[PDB]
RNA sequence: AAGAACCUUACCUGGUCUUGACAUCCACGGAAGUUUUCAGAGAUGAGAAUGUGCCUUCGGGAACCGUGAGACAGGUGCUGCAUGGCUGUCGUCAGCUCGUGUUGUGAAAUGUUGGGUUAAGUCCCGCAACGAGCGCAACCCUUAUCCUUUGUUGCCAGCGGUCCGGCCGGGAACUCAAAGGAGACUGCCAGUGAUAAACUGGAGGAAGGUGGGGAUGACGUCAAGUCAUCAUGGCCCUUACGACCAGGGCUACACACGUGCUACAAUGGCGCAUACAAAGAGAAGCGACCUCGCGAGAGCAAGCGGACCUCAUAAAGUGCGUCGUAGUCCGGAUUGGAGUCUGCAACUCGACUCCAUGAAGUCGGAAUCGCUAGUAAUCGUGGAUCAGAAUGCCACGGUGAAUAC
């Protein structure tokens, strides 16, 4: 804000696995205030992915977020017509935040029949660097590098 | 003031008890059959104008048919006029 | 209309309400009719007597009318000669036994409605409004309450355009809820039309 | 739409139907009411239904089984 | 108490209620539950009180 | 003898009576896992008791009404924290750091005239 | 047994009305229980404020009708002939159920 | 406009009335009232009935009814650029003035500003200005915590006894309910700042820098809206711009625009079972229970003018079975047939129920709106108006975010 900086309302760990990142994940994925239906699809997709892939439940979303975790962000420095994309090292809160927003938007975009399938497919395709969220991450880095007038 | 609406309404009040409210129940029992017979025609001879359905609720003071409130017997600007000047008992502002 | 109205909030917390009677809501309207049908009458009859404040309470089987005024004598009369005919018709319009009590109050200029009707009576007699307004505020502030203002509006000075004019002596904290402020309105009438008078009087605090 | 237990025919118009049993078919009758129901005992009448500005002469037939007089009276106007 | 049968609009006397040594009128009667809805005009206002048939006498 | 705590969460109301015994919880004359412990708000009631490790020490008889699943569990949460005075106060001093001793001031804001709800304003025209 | 029920328009009028109702029965000699709260009714009224053009502005008023229940336990001869007629509470609608 | 089938209704087509539909006053005769007959769409004209009560100094009142006459009454007629009153709006942004003193021939200037600080003309320092008034915080209401008083129509922890029903002793502890108090006042410490105001962190506390929300909108502005809520100057109508009655219009249709609601789906559709509310209203009322009809609803039929009785079964949620990306078991438009409820009466122009029909629509161009935390979003409940009729207005709660570099 203008008068002072304000950090968004802090959250507590999730009731099932005790992770503060999964709490933010289910909150962003939630629709119409129905947290129960949201976490039900998140846990169902995570369990089906951990069973299908054969990896641990921790790495089933940590490596999937890691492949969509950016290392640079864009600053609007006005050089290219009152807007620009100067690159700078992303802060950790923003680093995991942009990754979650992209993988959730990719799950919304995916054409699979069930949201559990759309999420388990984006989570699978992300970790092998082929998903839609990977395309989003590997397009902004190119645009930021192309618009690197300053650093 | 528009004396017409007040005159019509005052006339309908007395005439809606002079003919209606006593023989209307007979129409409700016979015409809307409860246990066609020919006794129904004699109960449709009531006055068309004097019917309670025609009666429109109006303000006690000015006869305004819109904005009326049945409980206080006045209109919203009349309730506001008395309410602001402290003439309605305990009608304090709502500030919860 | 942005200015705050004091009589809707002062009578709830610091001042007592002008209608303390309790009645049933299911028959409130008819009772309200009988309540208002004598307040117009008392306003008409006590126009020559210059009424200052009335508090009427109707328990639904009797009606207690309490009246304040400059001179209780003209209203009561010699031993009750005048007041009996007023009580008779009030008891006939309301249908219940009327109890009328006129209280003696020294210096009635500290009440808004008295000064309001006084200026209104001076506007029908065609005398100057500025001198009438100045005396109405001057011989009320020096004699008592810590603040008074009178805002007249409407065809002032015989002009063909709308205007406002007002004097303010002392201080009137109108947005202060604990302030005891008496406020009434009065509409005069002349050939130019209706003139609106508003008077605020601030006596003290709780 | 219509009355539940029987066709409501207007009182004065019922008097006109009773006088029509004795007087038979006649010239168009300009009445003001439109709240009457059609039935087999009403076929053959040549009454004129009111429509504000004018009175439309309607001839009753079998095809008007549940309609009222007001469904044949032009009140509004088209361009 | 005598005069066990009552009728609407008749004056009675309160004996077992808080309004003893005073009279009043019954606005509504309930013969089914045998309860009298009597009002006492005290302080200028109506005061609904419940009375039994056998406890009070007709005036 | 008994250890009591009321607790409230925005619409709900509970009476948490802590009696010595087994580690089970009785809520509305029914078990914990049956009512909602296998679904939403499963372990929020356990967060005050997790810090002190009272696993089989005290039985809780609770009667709660009002609100919904979260509201009832929040009333049970504030009831347990209010009823945590059973022994010496050296354990609630660490429970304050967790943030459950504090009564939440998060309550619904009223609807206002001209608005569809608490803060939503009607759509403004483009021109 | 004497289920007194009071109905008033002000919070500082009904507790004072039931103060004499408790004192003029407790002192003379009877069995009396304290006043039951009996929840206050809040009646709201929302009306349009402007006379000729008013789309989203309204003025909101309300009335709080207070209630009380004394419920005298034993109707002894001392309280039957001394309880009422002395409070002068004209703004309290008393109702009594036996 | 917080309710247009007639009425409402002001507007229109026809039928009528002129001291009148409403009011003061004069004269004359008649108790008022309750009856029906013919004609007309009715307003209404034209007859046949019955009664003559209370009570007066019998001048026969006091009530009312009919006729006649003038003074007159009446108008939601015109003008919110002749007005009162009320209201939107700038804007709850922190501003706006009065006494002296002083300066300039004077309009005017200072005060009303330079430095910190806050939401604030809030406070302090500095200082040719010193003081005061309106406004802001401030006194009001609710919420967040505790104590005292208080237990029926509300409740059942420590206790037991039975219809296993708080139902009954008892407790009145306490869920809840409602009066009176206490508590938050930069107060406690440290640091910073000027040693002043003030700021940051920590402790206590349920809550620290007006804890959260609401009410309350300065001097003034738009000749802003309302002669149609009412009042009112001037002007106009007066066997007519007045008044009554039936029907019609206010709902039309080659169109444009605003505010809203429902959709385009497997996050969901259908079917069964099941858990938890708050705020209100209710006597020509809410209408249990029982029976009939698939049903909308009808008949019979308790309780209460209200923590008792009813509206009222809270819904999203959660378990399974079904359908698998289709113009589909998505979504329902339009139309026909057959009914129910209110009301003289559903007639252009109403609600709801049953059967049949299943348009458009694949998240929408340019553009644009609302929201900083219990908010946005989503799902239900009640109320005003209401003979009977809301996706609008007002109010209440369930779940409950995202994001601020």
């Amino acid at each position: 804000p203008r008068r002072r900086v304000i950090g968004q309302r802090k959250i507590l760990p999730d009731p099932k696995f005790g992770s503060e990142l999964l709490a933010k994940f289910v909150n962003i994925l939630m629709v119409d205030g129905k947290k129960s239906t949201a976490e039900s699809i998140v846990y169902s997709a995570l369990e089906t992915l951990a069973q299908r892939s054969g990896k641990s439940e921790l790495e089933a979303f940590e490596v999937a977020l890691e492949n969509v975790r950016p290392t640079v962000e864009v600053k609007s420095r006005r050089v290219g017509g009152s807007t620009y994309q100067v690159p700078v090292e992303v802060r950790p809160v923003r680093r995991n935040a942009l990754a979650m927003r992209w993988i959730v938007e990719a799950a919304r975009k995916r054409g699979d029949k069930s949201m559990a399938l759309r999420l388990a497919n984006e989570l699978s395709d992300a970790a092998e660097n082929k998903g839609t969220a990977v395309k989003k991450r590997e397009d902004v880095h190119r645009m930021a590098e192309a618009n690197k007038a300053f650093a | 003031a528009k004396q017409s609406m007040k005159a019509r309404e005052v006339k309908r009040v007395a005439l809606a008890d002079k003919y209606f409210a006593k023989r209307a129940e007979l129409k409700a029992i016979i015409s809307d059959v409860n246990a066609r017979w020919n006794a129904v025609l004699k109960l449709q001879t009531l006055p068309r104008d004097s019917s309670p359905s025609r009666q429109r609720n109006r303000c006690r003071q000015t006869g305004r048919p819109h904005g009326f409130l049945r409980k206080f017997g006045l209109s919203r600007i009349k309730v506001r006029e008395a309410a602001m000047r402290g003439e309605i008992p305990g009608l304090k502002k709502a500030s919860w | 209309g942005q200015k705050v109205h004091p009589n809707g909030i002062r009578l709830g917390i610091v001042k007592p309400w002008n209608s303390t009677w309790f009645a049933n809501t299911k028959e409130f309207a008819d009772n309200l009719d009988s309540d208002f049908k004598v307040r117009q009458y008392l306003t008409k009859e006590l126009a020559k007597a210059s009424v200052s404040r009335i508090v009427i309470e109707r328990p639904a089987k009797s009606i207690r009318v309490t009246i304040h005024t400059a001179r209780p004598g003209i209203v009561i009369g010699k031993k009750g000669e005048d007041v009996e005919k007023l009580r008779k018709v009030v008891a006939d319009i309301a249908g219940v036994p009327a109890q009328i009590n006129i209280a003696e109050v020294r210096k009635p200029e500290l009440d808004a409605k008295l000064v309001a009707d006084s200026i209104t009576s001076q506007l029908e007699r065609r005398v100057m409004f500025r001198r009438a307004m100045k005396r109405a505020v001057q011989n009320a502030m020096r004699l008592g309450a810590k603040g008074i203002k009178v805002e007249v509006s409407g065809r002032l000075g015989g002009a063909e355009i709308a205007r406002t004019e007002w004097y303010r002596e002392g201080r009137v904290p109108l947005h202060t809820l604990r302030a005891d402020i008496d406020y009434n309105t009065s509409e005069a009438h002349t050939t130019y039309g209706v003139i609106g008078v508003k008077v605020w009087i601030f006596k003290g605090e709780i | 739409r219509s009355l539940k237990k029987g066709p409501f025919i207007d009182l004065h118009l019922l008097k006109k139907v009773e006088k029509a049993v004795e007087s038979g078919d006649k010239k168009p009758l300009r009445t003001w009411s439109r709240r009457s129901t059609i039935f087999p005992n009403m076929i053959g009448l040549t009454i004129a239904v009111h429509n504000g500005r004018q009175h439309v002469p309607v001839f009753v037939t079998d095809e008007m089984v549940g309609h009222k007089l007001g469904e044949f009276a032009p009140t509004r106007t088209y361009r | 108490r005598p005069k066990t049968l009552f009728e609407p609009g008749e004056m009675v006397r309160v004996n077992d209620g808080p309004f003893a040594d005073f009279n009043g009128v019954v606005e509504e009667v309930d013969y089914e539950k045998s309860r009298l809805k009597v009002s006492v005009s005290i302080f200028g206002r109506a005061t609904p009180v419940e009375l039994d048939f056998s406890q009070v006498e007709k005036a | 003898n008994q250890y009591y705590g009321t607790g409230r969460r925005k619409s709900s109301a509970a009476r948490v009576f802590i009696k010595p015994g087994n580690g089970k919880i009785v809520i509305n004359q029914r078990s914990l896992e049956q009512y909602f412990g296998r679904e939403t708000a499963r372990m929020v009631v356990r967060q005050p008791l997790e810090l002190v490790d009272m696993v089989e020490k005290l039985d809780l008889y609770i009667t709660v009404k009002g609100g919904g699943i979260s509201g009832q569990a929040g009333a049970i949460r504030h009831g347990i924290t209010r009823a945590l005075m059973e022994y010496d106060e050296s354990l609630r001093s660490e429970l304050r750091k967790a943030g459950f001793v504090t009564r939440d001031a998060r309550q619904v804001e009223r609807k206002k005239v001209g608005l569809r709800k608490a803060r939503r304003r009607p759509q403004f025209s483009k021109r | 047994r004497i289920r007194i029920r009071l109905k008033a328009f002000d919070h500082r009028l009904i507790d004072q009305a039931t103060a004499e109702i408790v004192e003029t029965a407790k002192r003379t000699g009877a069995q009396v229980r304290g006043p039951i709260p009996l929840p206050t009714r809040k009646e709201r009224f929302t009306v349009l404020i402007s006379p000729h053009v008013n789309k989203d502005a309204r003025d909101q008023y309300e009335i709080r009708t207070h209630l009380r229940l004394v419920d005298i336990v034993e109707p002894t001869e001392k309280t039957v002939d001394a309880l009422m007629r002395l409070d002068l509470a004209a703004g309290v609608d008393v109702q009594i159920s036996l």
